[PDB]
């Protein structure tokens, strides 16, 4: 049933999820990953068929050649939210539990919205940033479709590389917006740079580069 | 639908729920004039119309140039000389039957045979 | 048309024309027949007049933008477009439709005519297509060699059957080998039913070396040696996939003068076809 | 299959009861008076002014020089007869307006005393309506309240 | 076309005269919901009236524009299907003879 | 060929056939149009078809 | 069977400039349009006088 | 389709519906408002039945509507869900008895707990416009299609793999996309700018290519793959699409005089 | 019933020269109407002379159409009317 129809939904989400925060760089085993559904439902909805979200969120460590790479790559939180709009106390509770653990950044994942007002809590805390998806849109993994190549972050020292090589200032690369969900897919921030490897027909592989505005 | 106008006024007969009564009554809105309630429903719809398609069907409906002809019988008369033409609802979707008229007495008939 | 009834979807009614020019047009017909004449003289005139206004949109849109001294695209300003230009850095004018010939047909028939065997028997070279094959056969400083490089189609295969998902086996590409082996032929008279002195150890470097040799991008920084792995991956592919060892021995059997001349030419004509730079 | 023209060769070669008088009525009388046409609109049967209510009461309800617009006379005339007309009480009220269509052609056959008659031109009609019999009126009183 | 020409058009007084003498009933007096069936007569535009019998009246009106009475421009149609006769008496339409 | 010029008319023929046919389906209201167009339209695709591919 | 007029000749319904040309119910009829504005600039003898 | 599920004609038509908008009004036959006085027996005699064997202080403004048979067959529903739905629409508060899938005569009616008649007009509008039944707003007839898929024979050939197709009008990309059933990974959609707004400025630059690419292969020349990949490199280079016109171009700052 | 269509030749009308003169004329016609007026208006309102040559100015109206023929201006607010004939041959 709906519910039924609503416990998969989550449950892709929730994978789709892994995958995300997989790729920003953080640990996360394959077959964790890839729990089918079925233990999913016992692992977090409850015993009459609800899903507990607040017991099925979770903390993110990059890989350590993640933090190899970049320093500053600290740990992660996510958060769903059992209420489906989003109270300002509630989301209160999320930002201190961030900066009692102290996240680098953390992600929210509401089902509808959230109080407005919230949103303007939420860039409160630099250096921390939040990132707040719906659920609904997660169930996809946009990156999975055919025509997302792609994408990579750069060691600044990369991007710092690049354009001593090619002789240009950031200003005159092609770009993307951090608008674009693959931006949000990554969460690029401005100035950050994406190699994009492109299975191209008329050399096999073209890259690309484009800077988040 | 199929509602009544005043007298003295004429004007369209509204209808009044009898509360004491229990039912439904019919008022001039100029005047004083009401009237009872002669059938339980009060307005419908009706998305889907069959109604009209022998329009333009008069006792001198065979003195036009331009339908073409045939034969087919009167279902009644037995008789075989008659005139078609299409569904007056001229209507996009509507299908292609033929409506055919006697030629001796104008009994209708059409051409479809799923539905007489 | 009054000429006729109503209700009347008939063909000729409706406006068929059953004659053919030899035999003349009926009014009705003829009328019809102009109607249809006229529309496209509109559509003529406007699908003109759209056209003419579309193209120059576009012309005063990619204006100015230019081939510069690196193989990238980049408008007056300077926002690169194109890292590399048409993603290859091969002039238009220089392509011609080639076969993929790795991508189609079985694995059966891919190993049928690319797996070549010396210690072991199945598919054995035989030796007489070339001197040493006598004593070649059961080699070790050699087999792994043979054994190197078609473990490498076969990654090309898997590499291209991705990039083409639906295995076409032609496309566009610079310079066209096919001639190249045939001018060849045609210029050292392959005698057939002959040894060739040509050693695997011939083949497979002469080509590798060849390959550094079409050097599209002239830097020496790994961003610029990237995209040259890049640039020319496909036309490596079909490279190999053409100058595999058993085909050249075994079909095209080309001499050492074939076979260098046929190089040294392949380099050239690839210097060439290489995108101008300043090419609006 | 050709074209042939001096077929002019051929063409030119080939070549109880009751009788009931009337009278044209005199002339002064209708010099003097004007008589015209009652039509009503009540729908009611005869609507006869009879029984319709006493009393009655039928009636209507130096510079430079410049330049003048030109109308004929019996237009300016009938215009200037923009007075509806009004019979009354003092209860049910009748007015009317001009119709122009049907006053021209016509012709009354008086049904005298005798079973003669005589023939009396139609100078006017009107069509009196009755009005204000549920008397509801809202002049700019549901007229500000419409905008709603 | 070669073969056509263009109604310079008339007055169409003497056409309503004769409609007036012969059944058109005045419109004022039209009263529908007793004569459903009424032929809306129209000129150029103007629906002056409605008639009852059509039919007859339609060919007395063709004579009389084949006679030469009613000047041949004028032009006559029967709408059978929609109970409307229309006509035109004016300068600038088209038509061709047959 | 005087004779090829005969058999142009039998496929003349057989479309009119195969138009004269169709027509009187539709018109005993026995004819579906598949899902998606209405019965004339899918009507129509029935008749030009035929046409095209007998003047082909 | 109602016919109620015949048309006087079809081939009068062919302005000034298609009646010139020879067969014009053979030809594709843009052929005709092109023909019919060519006339108009053939020269000829326009007025006797 | 499902990769597994490719070319599996039930499935495509278990997708077929899911997809496919259902208004209340695109399948009801014909609506009559009424006078029920009682809240309990219903005035015209059929009802009654339907009545007790659901009722085995109500409004008498009992509003009665018909569905086809074989549309309701078409997009086969039962009028329970209908009702659910309907019910949890608005509330418990309307009273919504339908006929039973037995039932020849699909009749649904509902009561109310000024004059009522008038709401009841707008209620029952919106009930017919609004009410989607099943399926993606603004998605309709979806159509089925067979296509071939040059997939690898197990050989190392291809073949000309059959299967099946859903084509649509319309265009609610982020919806469909999530449907069960179907494969994200190859979702293609007529108009691009969705793309884009869904799955960011490559895939839309890409999807753009395809969407020339047809362009001249309908018409049948061909132009080299350098050209168009070059144009559709610059509209997206500004980040999200850009028109090549007055407003696409010239609100780039680039050089005035051009 | 359809949509009209808006294009069914019926419903088109041909302003041949003679309908045209007929706006051209009318209009012009008022031209004089006015102008006499008002000069008529003036000699009396300053008691002068009624003479009748000054009270009409002949070229009102065939200034007007010379010149309106002369050029397909046709008031401005049309052009395209009159042209010079084509007498290349018979035909044009
Ligand atoms: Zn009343
Ligand atoms: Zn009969």
């Amino acid at each position: 049933q709906e519910n039924e129809r609503n416990i998969s939904r989550l449950w892709r989400a929730f994978r789709t999820v892994k995958e995300m925060v997989k790729d920003r760089g953080y640990f996360i085993t394959q077959e964790e990953v890839e729990l089918p559904l079925e233990d999913f439902k016992a692992k977090y909805c409850d015993s009459m068929g609800r899903p507990q979200r607040k017991m099925m969120s979770f903390q993110a460590n990059p890989t350590e050649e993640s933090i190899s790479k970049f320093p500053d790559m600290g740990s992660l939180w996510v958060e769903f939210c059992d209420e489906p709009s989003v109270g300002v106390k509630t989301m209160k509770t999320f930002v201190i539990h961030i900066q009692e653990k102290n996240f680098q950044t953390g992600i929210f994942v509401y089902q509808n919205n959230i109080t407005p007002s919230a949103m303007k809590l939420v860039p409160s805390i630099p250096p921390a940033t939040i990132e707040t998806f719906n659920e609904a849109a997660l169930v996809v993994n946009i990156t999975h479709h055919e025509l997302v190549p792609k994408h990579i972050r750069l060691s600044s020292d990369e991007k710092r590389e690049l354009l001593k090589r090619y002789r240009l200032k950031e200003s005159q690369l092609p770009r993307i917006q951090r608008a674009d969900p693959v931006a949000l897919y990554l969460g690029l921030k401005r100035g950050e740079v994406v190699k994009i490897i492109r299975k191209s027909e008329t050399s096999g592989r073209y890259a690309s580069y484009r800077i988040c505005m | 639908t199929t509602f009544r106008f005043c007298r003295d006024c004429n004007n369209m007969l509204y209808p009044r729920e009898d509360k004491e009564n229990n039912r439904l009554l019919f008022e001039c809105r100029t005047c004083s004039y009401v009237e009872e309630a002669g059938s339980p429903l009060v307005y419908r719809h009706e998305l889907i119309t069959n109604i009209g398609e022998t329009a333009g069907v008069v006792q001198d409906i065979g003195s036009d140039p331009t339908l073409p002809r045939s034969d087919r019988e009167c279902p009644k008369c037995h008789s075989r000389e008659n005139v078609f033409f299409q569904s007056q609802q001229r209507r996009k979707d509507t299908s292609m039957v033929l409506f055919f008229v006697c030629l001796s007495c104008s009994h209708i008939f059409t051409s479809d045979q799923k539905n007489k | 048309l009054p000429h006729f009834s109503k209700d009347d979807y008939s063909p000729e009614s409706k406006g068929f024309v059953e004659n053919s020019y030899l035999r003349g047009l009926t009014p009705q017909e003829f009328f019809f027949h102009a109607m249809g004449g006229r529309e496209g003289l509109i559509d003529t005139a406007v699908k003109t007049a759209e056209t003419g206004y579309i193209q120059r949109r576009l012309v005063k849109a990619l204006e100015d933008i230019m081939v510069h001294y690196d193989n990238t695209t980049r408008n007056s300003l300077g926002n690169v477009i194109q890292f590399i230009y048409g993603e290859d850095g091969m002039d238009a004018a220089h392509i011609e439709k080639q076969s993929l010939d790795t991508i189609g047909g079985s694995d059966a028939a891919f190993e049928k005519r690319y797996r070549v065997d010396l210690l072991n028997t199945d598919h054995t070279l035989d030796p007489s297509l070339l001197e040493s094959g006598s004593e070649i056969l059961g080699d070790l400083k050699l087999q792994v060699l043979l054994d190197e490089e078609y473990k490498q189609l076969v990654k090309d295969r898997k590499f291209l059957r991705e990039v083409f998902v639906d295995g076409e086996a032609n496309w566009p590409l610079p310079v066209n080998i096919r001639r190249i082996i045939q001018n060849a032929q045609q210029t050292f008279h392959i005698d057939h039913t002959k040894p060739s002195d040509l050693t695997i150890k011939d083949i497979v470097l002469g080509v590798k070396d060849l390959q550094e040799n079409l050097l599209v991008l002239r830097g020496k920084n790994e961003i610029i040696q990237n995209a040259q792995r890049d640039a020319v991956t496909l036309f490596c592919c079909l490279l190999r996939s053409r100058l595999a060892t058993r085909r050249v021995l075994q079909e095209y059997r080309l001499t050492k003068q074939a076979f260098d001349w046929v190089l040294s030419n392949i380099e050239a004509q690839f210097l060439r076809s290489v995108v101008h730079p300043g090419e609006m | 299959f050709i074209k042939r023209d001096r077929m002019r060769r051929n063409f030119l070669r080939m070549r109880e009861y009751n009788e009931f008088p009337l009278r044209a009525i005199p002339k002064e009388d209708l010099e003097n008076m004007r008589t015209h046409l009652l039509k009503f609109q009540s729908k009611k049967k005869i609507n006869p002014v009879t029984d319709f209510h006493l009393p009655v009461r039928l009636h209507r309800k130096r510079k430079t020089r410049q330049l003048k617009v030109l109308d004929e006379n019996a237009k300016k005339l009938r215009f200037e007869e923009f007075y509806p007309w009004v019979m009354e009480d003092f209860y049910n009220t009748w007015v009317g307006s001009y119709e122009a269509g049907n006053s021209d052609s016509y012709v009354l056959l008086s049904v005298e005393d005798d079973g003669s008659f005589t023939m009396i031109p139609a100078d006017k009609v009107y069509k009196f309506t009755a009005r204000n019999k549920y008397a509801t009126l809202t002049i700019d009183e549901a007229e500000k309240r419409m905008d709603k | 076309s070669l073969m056509s020409c263009i109604s310079v058009g008339t007055d169409p007084m003497p056409i309503i005269t004769f409609l007036s003498e012969w059944g058109m009933e005045p419109l004022e007096d039209y009263v529908p919901h007793q004569s459903p069936d009424a032929t809306r007569v129209f000129v150029n535009g103007v629906w002056h009236g409605v008639h009852r019998n059509p039919a007859r009246l339609m060919e007395t009106l063709r004579t009389l524009r084949r006679k030469g009475d009613i000047n041949p421009e004028v032009s006559m149609i029967r709408d059978i299907r929609e109970k409307e006769l229309k006509i035109f008496t004016d300068a600038g339409r088209v038509y061709r003879p047959l | 060929d005087g004779p090829t010029m005969r058999e142009i008319t039998e496929t003349i023929a057989e479309a009119k056939k195969k138009v004269l046919d169709v027509t009187k389906e539709a018109q005993a209201n026995l004819l579906t149009a598949k899902h998606g167009m209405t019965l004339r339209e899918s009507f129509e695709d029935n008749v030009v078809r035929f046409l095209n591919e007998a003047r082909d | 069977t109602t016919f109620t007029h015949c048309e006087i000749h079809p081939s009068m319904i062919l302005g000034v400039a298609a009646s010139i040309i020879p067969f014009p119910d053979h030809n594709q009829s843009p052929r005709n349009t092109y023909q019919s504005a060519m006339g108009k600039q053939a020269m000829g003898v326009f007025l006797t006088n | 389709l499902e990769p597994g599920h490719a070319a599996d004609q039930e499935q495509a038509k278990l997708i077929r519906s899911a997809i496919e908008h259902t208004t209340l009004k695109s399948v009801t036959i014909a609506s009559e408002i009424y006078y029920d006085p009682d809240p309990r027996s219903t005035v015209i005699p059929e009802d009654e039945e339907i009545i007790q064997l659901h009722f085995s202080q109500q409004s008498p403004w009992l509003l009665r509507l018909e569905l086809d048979r074989a549309a309701m067959n078409d997009k086969d529903l039962t009028m329970g869900q209908v009702g659910e739905r309907i019910k949890q629409t608005f509330k418990n508060d309307l009273f919504v008895i339908w006929s039973e899938d037995n039932d020849e005569k699909l009749i649904i009616r509902c009561r109310v707990v000024a004059e009522e008649d008038h709401m009841l007009k707008k209620i029952e509008n919106t009930m017919l416009e609004n009410i989607t039944l099943r399926g993606v707003e603004n998605i309709e007839r979806v159509v089925m299609m067979k296509y071939d898929r040059k997939v690898p024979s197990p050989t190392g050939e291809y073949v000309k793999e059959p299967e099946w197709v859903l084509e649509t009008d319309g265009v609610n990309l982020s919806e469909v996309m999530t449907v069960p059933g179907i494969d994200p990974t190859r979702i293609y959609t007529n108009s691009f700018i969705d793309i884009m707004e869904v799955l960011g400025i490559e895939a839309g630059r890409a999807a753009l290519y395809k969407e020339v690419y047809n362009v001249i292969a309908s018409d049948g020349s061909y132009v080299n793959y350098r050209h168009m990949a070059l144009l559709v490199d610059v509209m997206t280079t500004q980040g999200g699409l850009t028109s090549v016109t007055r407003h696409g171009f010239n609100r780039s700052n680039t050089g005035a005089l051009m | 019933k359809d949509q009209d269509d808006r294009d069914h030749f019926g419903k088109k009308r041909l302003d041949l020269a003679g309908p045209l003169l007929a706006q051209l004329f009318k209009t012009l016609f008022k031209k004089l109407t006015k102008d006499i007026f008002r000069y008529m208006q003036r000699t009396v309102e300053e008691a002068h002379d009624f003479n009748m040559k000054l009270a009409i100015n002949a070229k009102t109206i065939t200034s007007g159409l010379k010149y309106a023929l002369a050029t397909g201006n046709w008031g401005s607010s049309r052009a395209g009317v009159s042209q010079v004939l084509n007498r290349y041959t018979y035909s044009s």
